[PDB]
């Protein structure tokens, strides 16, 4: 099983750069698995943020977020961080770091799907 | 720090005759006792290790027993060469302690 | 804190149980050391210190080795050789009573019979000398094995003298001997070495006695697996020998006819002057003085106010009846009796005379549907042995008696080999090792 | 009883002695591993012996570490497989010891010892990529 | 008899040439030590073959310059062995000249190899483990 | 055979630091050694000072020396050096580097002892 | 298409009555003809 | 077939270093050969100034030339540089660069040589 747990700053002022951590357990940072960044706004639906490959390194952002959204990996540390830059009111959300993959293992195959507890940021001056 | 205590102090015989040299311990070291032969202006030779074990080259003379915590070193027929001080050396538990030195003297007529 | 992490070592001295295949070495013979390597003539031994090890000889593997190649060995010198198949015939046989003593009366049949040739549409008539134990009645007689095998005739250039063999181990594996005298061979074992090849040791195949074996140098040594049962034969294994001195007095005549094409059957012609049984001798005094030291032994595990009592064997073949052997290339069956014979109870030139045959179909192992023929041998025979040991059986046993009645055994001769490798193990070498250390790659 | 030296220069001299003792003397028993009834006894044991050579190399340069007696790693050390201390262990217990104490959790260590090796090589080609 | 180049591509051309020349086509001999009357004759050669390369490969390897062709290494040279200097050896004999030369004298460097690489190694360990 | 040679200043200034040098031939300074530092008084017995370890690098001193006597190797160099802080005029002696061993050579073994020719120090102002 | 090499500069020393490949032939050679004879009929009624 | 190339300027002040530099392509400059440096005067004869042996390093030079030509190798770069210090008007000429050598594959042995197309260096302040 991979545990993702969530950290960062509870408060960013208004116009700073948000920066969350999420680190992993049980599994290689550096491995074939994709790392999905996601939100969920207050009272509101989710909302997909990004996403990394370990591997190949490659990254895929939200159009909407594109331009002040970064994704990065750390495999020595075996985590991956998060920056938002210009983040307004409207940024403040339940963050959650989450991956899904597919495990064959010699016979048979499963799918698993790991979240993590998720970190509320609050965006205020 | 286990306290050896040599008998006697100092001696005087002859070419020929039988010399015996007690070292006493503190306390029981079983076997780690070694008898060191020193001369004037040289460095101490080993002469006998694990009580009663002679060193390559030691002539068969010499010889080494214990009794109880004393021991003793034994020259049955002393020569011109064996005249030296001799040393008890204790390595069964630290600190390594030495002899007070046993010194044999040359016996002539006067 | 502690920081620890693993460290990898390759080399370390760390060796665990193993079966294996061991091979020879040696410095014409049936126990081929033709195609042996040979032996190094300094062998190197290395001592270890403060290493005790656990040692089983009833468990060893190395005997079982050892006896398969023997068999094989055996098997494989006998391939090219006459095969013994027109020898399956009618004979004539009458009663031999020239020269002949008492105790020999009977004990031989001239026999005359008809034979091939070269040419294949000729017959010969032939006669020859056999062994009373040889031929069956069916005034007309046949050869015992016709109704269950032909085998073949021991060439007669190949000698069955033993000669020494050295067991060595492979790379990757040592052999561990156990230096500890008083050692019964099982358990553990403190003062212990490696060695690279074991020390010779004579094929030696006998029964009832151990002859030019190895001597105990401390005393006289017993071992068993489980004394407490009366099963398992006891092993008993002198501190000096006794000289045994055996002989075939008759002088006999060996005479070739040619039975085909390049074919010869060596058959015995006649004998030359009186006829006489072989025998063999052995001293009174020194075997009293050693059937003292075996009881003052068994006294320690038999307790020290017991009767031991020394008694004849129970029943059954002659080869596990009888103290048989090969001396000179004949082989002999000697009647045992006037040894294992007397009673001990707790508190000066004569010697003994053991009468014994001599045998010329013989079924060396323990198997059915092979035999062999012994060529004759010409003139006298005589030999000079050593016996170092026994093989002994606990008749009986039980708590109604405070008796103990012991007689002599045999039968298979894996145990001949285990009274050698008792204090030998072979073990297979593990040099990887892992540890903590304060490293960090 | 303290402060002897000992040295040792036979095949198996060091079996006896303690593991920080018994650890200078690898090369002497790393030089031997390698080296009609009777041939083929040989030639089965002339082949068993090279097998297992090549089997201890392979094992030995999965884990990056060929060519070398005393290799140590990233891995640490669990705490669980053992709990004495580096003075008890290297001046007071044996090679042997350690063995038949150590064999239950030997297999867990060597695929770490893979999985590390694996990890540290392919950051090793993203860090030259650059 | 001056400023002329030779260059040999052939398994053993370079063995009558200066040991300078012949010391650039190790290659090509590398290459080449590894590869029912005839099939046992068959057998046996290729056992042979692999007993002798992987003894070849275990004696260098235990010197530390395992997975090289050319390695110098920390052992000083004892003038007892040779007196000769390096411009009358590299451009004045051939290999076989030299190891006719110095077969005397093969077993004692290969023990000051084997002792200074296990030295090397444990100061390596040692300087670690800070 | 190991020899032991001596070195060091023929004399140093009270309250100053006493340094000797034991250099090694014939054996190496790494190995399962035990090297030990002695001393003479003039007129005097012997009096044991210290030893070290080659291999471990474990040191032990004499209880009386303890706080001032320090015993270190050179693996590089193959010798060990001796440092005797706060000299005073009672530590002028004989200084002498001593080593012994088991050998055990296969089936053989044998106890040899070693000792330096010795260094006379002289402490005074 | 075998492959011969020559060496330059290189003299080596030959002795034919010393070769063990003739040895080795002619084992080869004995050998052969004997496992050629080992399926055939054997005469043993011709001696008549 | 190796290939050489020469290069450098065209011009040199009196007095000043001439620099030249032949490039090698189709072989190593370590290998086992002769790398030979020659000029030849306007209308006049040939010269052959020195050459090097690219594996053992060793120079050889004219006697006329001698303390002031200084030829080097260079394996990275697979190219051999020359030097002439103190160049006068009498230096002006073409230079080459130049090889030969000896090729045994196998059974056969055959003579190779190849020359530059040559560069003009004039003289003159
Ligand atoms: C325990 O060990 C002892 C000794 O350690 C053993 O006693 C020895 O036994 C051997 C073998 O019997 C014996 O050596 C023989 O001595 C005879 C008398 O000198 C020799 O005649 C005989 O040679 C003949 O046999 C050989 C084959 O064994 C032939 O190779 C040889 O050519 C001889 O044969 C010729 O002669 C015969 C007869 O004329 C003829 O038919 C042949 O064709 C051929 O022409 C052996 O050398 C020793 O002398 C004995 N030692 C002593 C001290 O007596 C004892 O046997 C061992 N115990 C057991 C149970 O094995
Ligand atoms: C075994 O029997 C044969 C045949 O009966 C005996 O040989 C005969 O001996 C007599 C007496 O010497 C001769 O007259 C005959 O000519 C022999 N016959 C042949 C065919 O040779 C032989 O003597 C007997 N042997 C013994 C020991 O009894
Ligand atoms: C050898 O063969 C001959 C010939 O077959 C045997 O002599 C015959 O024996 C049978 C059986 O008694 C008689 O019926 C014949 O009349 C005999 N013929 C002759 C010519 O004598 C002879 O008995 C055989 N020998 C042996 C020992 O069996
Ligand atoms: C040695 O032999 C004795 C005698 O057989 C063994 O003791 C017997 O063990 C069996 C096993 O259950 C019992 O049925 C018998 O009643 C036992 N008999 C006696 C007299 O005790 C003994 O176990 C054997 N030793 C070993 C080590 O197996
Ligand atoms: C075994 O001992 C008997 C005696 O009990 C020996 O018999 C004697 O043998 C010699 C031979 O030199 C004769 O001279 C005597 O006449 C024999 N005496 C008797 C009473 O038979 C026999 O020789 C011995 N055999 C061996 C092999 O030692
Ligand atoms: C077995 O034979 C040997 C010699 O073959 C006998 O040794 C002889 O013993 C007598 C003592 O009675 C000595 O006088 C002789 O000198 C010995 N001979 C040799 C050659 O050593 C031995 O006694 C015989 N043993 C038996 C039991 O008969
Ligand atoms: C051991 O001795 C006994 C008697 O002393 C032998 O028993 C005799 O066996 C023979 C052979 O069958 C008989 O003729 C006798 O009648 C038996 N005697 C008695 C008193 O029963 C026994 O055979 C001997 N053992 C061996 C192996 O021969
Ligand atoms: C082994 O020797 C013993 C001792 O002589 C034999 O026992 C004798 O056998 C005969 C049979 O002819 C009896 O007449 C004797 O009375 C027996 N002697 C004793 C003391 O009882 C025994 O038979 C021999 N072994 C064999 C198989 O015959
Ligand atoms: C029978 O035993 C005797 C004594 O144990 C053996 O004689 C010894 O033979 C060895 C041969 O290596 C010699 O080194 C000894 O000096 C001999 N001892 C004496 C007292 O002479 C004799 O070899 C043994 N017989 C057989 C056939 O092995
Ligand atoms: C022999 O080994 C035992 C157990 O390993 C150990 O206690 C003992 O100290 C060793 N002997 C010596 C002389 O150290
Ligand atoms: C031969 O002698 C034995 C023993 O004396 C006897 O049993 C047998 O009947 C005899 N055979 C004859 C005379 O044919
Ligand atoms: C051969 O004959 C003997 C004696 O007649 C008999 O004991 C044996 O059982 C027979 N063999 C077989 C295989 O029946
Ligand atoms: C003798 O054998 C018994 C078998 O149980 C064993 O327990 C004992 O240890 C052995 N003797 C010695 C000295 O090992
Ligand atoms: C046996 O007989 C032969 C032939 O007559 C003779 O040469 C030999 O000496 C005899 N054997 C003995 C021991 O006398
Ligand atoms: C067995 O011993 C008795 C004496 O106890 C004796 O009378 C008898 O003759 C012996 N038997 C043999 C065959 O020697
Ligand atoms: C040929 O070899 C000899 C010695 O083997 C040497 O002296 C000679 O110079 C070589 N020839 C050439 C052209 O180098």
């Amino acid at each position: 099983q991979v545990w993702l747990r969530e950290s960062g700053p509870g408060l960013v002022k208004s116009s700073e750069t948000l920066s969350l951590t999420c680190a992993v357990s049980g599994a290689s940072v550096g491995g074939n698995y994709y790392w999905n960044w996601i939100r969920q706004f207050p009272g509101k639906g989710l909302e997909w943020m990004g996403n990394v490959h370990g591997g190949s390194g490659n990254t895929e952002y939200n159009p909407s977020l594109k331009g002040r959204l970064t994704i990065s990996r750390d495999t020595s540390r075996g985590h991956f961080l998060l920056h938002l830059d210009s983040v307004t009111a409207a940024d403040t959300a339940v963050y959650y770091c989450s991956t899904q993959y597919w495990r064959h293992t010699g016979y048979d195959s499963s799918f698993f799907d790991s979240w993590g507890q998720g970190a509320l940021v609050t965006v205020s001056s | 720090d286990v306290q050896m205590t040599q008998s006697p102090s100092s001696l005087s015989a002859s070419v020929g005759d039988r010399v015996s040299i007690t070292c006493r311990a503190s306390e029981d070291i079983t076997t780690d006792l070694e008898w060191y032969q020193q001369k004037p202006g040289k460095a101490p030779n080993l002469l006998i290790y694990d009580v009663s074990s002679l060193q390559s080259g030691v002539p068969s003379r010499f010889s080494g027993s214990r009794s109880g915590t004393e021991f003793t070193l034994t020259i049955n027929s002393l020569q011109p060469e064996d005249f030296a001080t001799y040393f008890c050396l204790q390595y069964n538990s630290y600190p390594w302690t030495f002899g007070q030195g046993t010194k044999v003297d040359i016996k002539r007529t006067v | 804190a502690e920081n620890l992490w693993v460290t990898v070592y390759y080399g370390v001295p760390v060796w665990k149980d193993a079966e294996t295949t061991l091979f020879c070495a040696s410095d014409h013979n049936v126990w081929a050391t033709h195609a042996c390597v040979p032996t190094d003539p300094n062998p190197q031994e290395i001592h270890l210190e403060n290493v005790t090890e656990e040692f089983n000889m009833w468990k060893n593997n190395m005997v079982e080795q050892m006896h398969t190649d023997i068999i094989s060995l055996w098997d494989q010198s006998l391939k090219p050789c006459v095969k013994l198949t027109p020898l399956c015939v009618t004979l004539q046989c009458t009663n031999v009573t020239n020269n002949i003593t008492d105790d020999m009366r009977g004990e031989l049949k001239n026999c005359s019979f008809n034979m091939t040739t070269e040419l294949r549409d000729k017959k010969q008539k032939v006669y020859s000398l056999f062994y009373r134990l040889d031929v069956v009645q069916i005034k007309e007689y046949r050869l015992i094995n016709c109704n269950t095998s032909a085998c073949t005739q021991a060439c007669p250039k190949v000698s069955f003298e033993p000669i020494p063999i050295h067991y060595c181990a492979p790379a990757g594996f040592a052999i561990l001997k156990c230096k500890d005298k008083k050692f019964n061979g099982t358990g553990p074992c403190p003062s212990v070495s490696t060695v690279q090849c074991t020390h010779g040791i004579k094929p030696v195949v006998s029964t009832q006695l151990l002859l030019n074996g190895s001597l105990a140098e401390e005393e006289v040594m017993i071992r068993s697996e489980n004394i407490t049962n009366n099963a398992k034969n006891i092993l008993v294994q002198f501190n000096t020998p006794v000289q045994i001195n055996c002989t075939r007095p008759n002088n006999n005549t060996r005479k070739s006819i040619r039975i085909g094409p390049g074919q010869a059957f060596y058959a015995t012609g006649d004998i030359i002057g009186d006829i006489r049984q072989a025998h063999c001798n052995v001293s009174k005094a020194t075997w009293n003085e050693t059937l003292g030291k075996v009881v003052k032994q068994l006294r320690k595990h038999f307790g020290n106010n017991t009767i031991i009592r020394f008694a004849n064997s129970s029943g059954g073949d002659l080869e596990v009846t009888t103290h048989s052997f090969n001396c000179g290339g004949e082989f002999f069956y000697c009647n045992t009796s006037g040894l294992f014979n007397s009673t001990w109870i707790s508190n000066s030139n004569d010697s003994i005379t053991l009468p014994c045959r001599i045998k010329q179909i013989i079924n060396m192992w323990q198997r059915i549907g092979q035999c062999m023929y012994a060529p004759p041998i010409q003139g006298v025979i005589r030999c000079v042995s050593n016996i170092t040991g026994l093989i002994l059986t606990r008749d009986g046993g039980s708590t109604n008696s405070t008796t103990e009645t012991f007689r002599p055994g045999g039968g298979d001769m894996r145990d001949n080999w285990r009274s050698e490798l008792y204090k030998y193990k072979v073990v297979k070498i593990e040099p990887l090792g892992v540890a903590p250390t304060r490293c960090k790659r | 009883a303290v402060g002897i030296g000992a040295v040792f220069l036979g095949f198996l001299g060091a079996a006896g002695s303690t593991m920080g003792a018994a650890s200078m003397t690898l090369t002497v028993q790393a030089r031997n591993l390698l080296s009609t009834v009777w041939g083929i006894k040989q030639l089965q044991a002339r082949v068993l012996a090279v097998e297992r050579y090549l089997r201890d190399q392979q094992l030995l340069g999965i884990w990056g570490c060929s060519g070398k007696l005393i290799c140590c790693t990233n891995v640490p050390w669990n705490s669980s497989w053992s709990n004495r201390n580096l003075s008890e262990i290297w001046d007071n217990m044996t090679w042997l010891q350690w063995d038949k104490e150590i064999s239950n959790y030997t297999q867990i260590i060597y695929g770490l010892l893979e999985e590390s090796q694996n990890q540290q090589e392919k950051n090793e080609q993203d860090l030259l990529a650059l």
